[PDB]
């Protein structure tokens, strides 16, 4: 099956 | 800068943000040459059309009003002047925003109020008066009174109508 | 080739754009138009005439109106409302009524005086940079000299378009 | 309109973006192993050190450079914009000026001038007329024997009589000689009319 | 020397809350403007030197 | 004082308070006298 | 090492190249603004100037 991703997988760049 | 070259962009991104400088020096430049027409040229909202009686008091405008027999819609002397998508490597040409018709339309509201109104339709409503009563105040700004033009309007307008016909000639040669 | 440029008329109003590919006759690669500047895709031409909201190039103008639903349309923007005075030989018009009005304008007087140091901005600490740097020439003296007259100019601009008369009246 | 203020807030972030520019552009390297001259001086000798070290000078000279000719091509507009503004605020405040369009849209009367960061504002007070209506006009008028030319106004007919009416405002009065002068006959006027005069 | 990134300047103490991963930070021009302590956890703020 | 490189900014010579004061006076000016006040 | 120079040296005439236009640009503007000037004041008014 298949899915849609509106907005999610964003991760925090480098500890900044 | 850079050709196809698919490593040259990523040095290029090394050397800083001179493109991104560029482009936005470049857009101003174009948004400062739209807002110079824009100025220079669309000061008036109403648009004013020419009446379709040529009689101005006996003062002939025919080489300096638009021309609708062609199909420019521009003046015979207009015409002498103009005739007085490149695509190459990067470096195009933008067109303006305002096209040449739209200029010449613009000039010929300008001719059609400075004839019907004269000053009051730079300053607010266009005020209709005679060119003949016009050019009657507009002497009186300079100190001759106004019986001078009721008494050599004939004279007057044979040298404004010489004028007219000699600058298109001096533009000629 | 050419350059997109995509239309957006505001984030706050609504999200749908159109763009414009300059140098485009609509061959390589929604409406798709084709004017004297590119290939506008992404909104129709409507052959009414309003005002030049969005300056898309060579008389096109964008704006986001009812096309019926909003929606981004395209057009020929007008020079203005025409105007029929009627021009007589005994005929004039002379107000009977005045309004005044008062209108602004916007003008600018001077800037930021900014004033970089050399060799802070070229070099860090690095007490050897110095020596380099002082053999590449006298850009420094040349820089900083432009900077104090540029500072100079921004204080005799708020001098000379403000401080006009001596006396204070209150 | 929070937009009012377009070349007051233009000439900010010009400013802002200029120094941004100039401040980040000392993180890139110009052909060098990176940006930071102690890591050029520690990890590499100075023999390649002194080399390495031209390549982000060059850069950074250049790049001060072109922000000083920016400031200096900036800095003229900016004087010929404050120039315009103190001739306006010499012509429109300190005085009545009449040229057009230049004190506003309009016939200028007052002027008032406020502060504002990095600008002066104008608050032009124009003339505008309103509420105009279609007359009867002629050049002059036709005496017994003699003409008749407005000295400070215009002939105007309402449909029946004449009168004498400003330029900018309605104000009909009877023909009299306190506000005419003679100047030869009728054989020479276009468009003269034949009225009495009010002696 | 903290964490490594060697600098210069005066070392203040700022009301900043740093996340509990996030070390160190920097500015809208990509300067080190706060690190956290080494050995304390504790939000300093670095400043230029004057 | 963000400035981290050397750029510093120089403050302009009249300060806000000196600029509103000339406005007043102009204003003030312009109100009383008018146009007798500036020749 | 030669495309740094060849970049280099691209760069600086792109850069002298926007220099001059924009000081061709900043003396059509104060040409556009006098002729702007001169028609508010010639066409829409009698000017004694």
């Amino acid at each position: 099956s298949y899915t849609n991703s509106f907005t999610r997988g964003v991760y925090y760049p480098d500890k900044v | 800068i850079c050709g196809d070259s698919t490593e040259c962009s990523n040095l290029l991104l090394q050397y800083g943000s001179f493109c991104t400088q560029l482009k936005r020096a470049l857009t101003g430049i174009a948004v400062e040459q739209d807002k110079n027409t824009q100025e220079v040229f669309a000061q008036v909202k109403q648009i004013y059309k020419t009446p379709p009686i040529k009689y101005f008091g006996g003062f002939n405008f025919s080489q300096i009003l638009p021309d609708p027999s062609k199909p420019s819609k521009r003046s015979p002397i207009e015409d002498l002047l103009f005739n007085k998508a490149q695509k190459f490597n990067g470096l195009t040409v933008l067109p303006p925003l305002l096209t040449d018709e739209m200029i010449a339309q613009y000039t010929s509201a300008l001719l059609a109020g400075t004839i019907t109104s004269g000053w009051t339709f730079g300053a607010g409503p266009a005020l209709q008066i005679p060119f003949p009563m016009q050019m009657a105040y507009r002497f009186n700004g300079i100190g001759v009174t106004q019986n001078v033009l009721y008494e050599n309007q004939k004279l007057i307008a044979n040298q404004f109508n010489s004028a007219i016909g000699k600058i298109q000639d001096s533009l000629s040669s | 080739f050419g350059g997109v440029s995509v239309i957006t008329p505001g984030t706050n109003t609504s999200n749908q754009v159109a763009v414009l590919y300059q140098g485009v006759n609509c061959t390589e690669v929604s409406n798709v138009f084709q004017t004297r500047a590119g290939c506008l895709i992404g909104a129709e031409y409507v052959n009414n005439s309003y005002e030049c909201d969005i300056p898309i190039g060579a008389g096109i103008c964008a704006s986001y109106q009812t096309q019926t639903s909003q929606s981004i349309i395209a057009y020929t923007m007008s020079l203005g409302a025409e105007n029929s005075v009627a021009y007589s030989n005994n005929s004039i018009a002379i107000p009977t009524n005045f309004t005044i009005s008062v209108t602004t304008e916007i003008l600018p007087v001077s800037m930021t005086k900014t004033s970089v140091d050399c060799t802070m901005y070229i070099c860090g600490d690095s007490t050897e940079c110095s020596n380099l740097l002082l053999q590449y020439g006298s850009f420094c003296t040349q820089l900083k000299r432009a900077l104090t007259g540029i500072a100079v100019e921004q204080d005799k601009n708020t001098q000379e378009v403000f401080a006009q008369v001596k006396q204070i009246y209150k | 309109t929070p937009s009012a203020l377009g070349k007051l807030q233009d000439v900010v972030n010009h400013n802002a973006q200029a120094l941004n520019t100039l401040v980040k552009q000392l993180s890139s390297k110009f052909g060098a192993i990176s940006s930071v001259l102690n890591d050029i001086l520690s990890r590499l000798d100075p023999p390649e050190a002194e080399v390495q070290i031209d390549r982000l000078i060059t850069g950074r000279l250049q790049s001060l450079q072109t922000y000083v000719t920016q400031q200096l091509i900036r800095a003229a507009e900016i004087r010929a914009s404050a120039n315009l503004a103190a001739t306006k605020m010499s012509e429109c405040v300190l005085g009545q000026s009449k040229r057009v369009d230049f004190c506003g849209k309009g016939y200028h009367l007052m002027s008032f001038p406020q502060s504002a960061p990095h600008g002066v504002v104008f608050l032009h007070v124009t003339y505008v007329p309103a509420q105009e209506k279609n007359f009867t006009t002629a050049p002059a008028i036709c005496h017994d024997g003699k003409a008749h030319f407005p000295r400070e106004g215009v002939f105007v007919s309402n449909g029946t009589h004449w009168f004498v009416t400003q330029r900018n405002f309605y104000e009909p009065q009877i023909i009299t000689t306190d506000n005419t002068f003679v100047s030869g006959n009728c054989d020479v006027v276009i468009g003269i009319v034949n009225n009495t005069v009010y002696d | 020397n903290f964490n490594g990134l060697t600098g210069t300047g005066v070392l203040t103490e700022s009301n900043k809350k740093f996340l509990p991963f996030q070390q160190f930070g920097r500015d809208i021009a990509d300067t080190t403007d706060a690190v956290r302590d080494p050995q304390t956890l504790e939000i300093l703020d670095i400043t230029p030197c004057s």
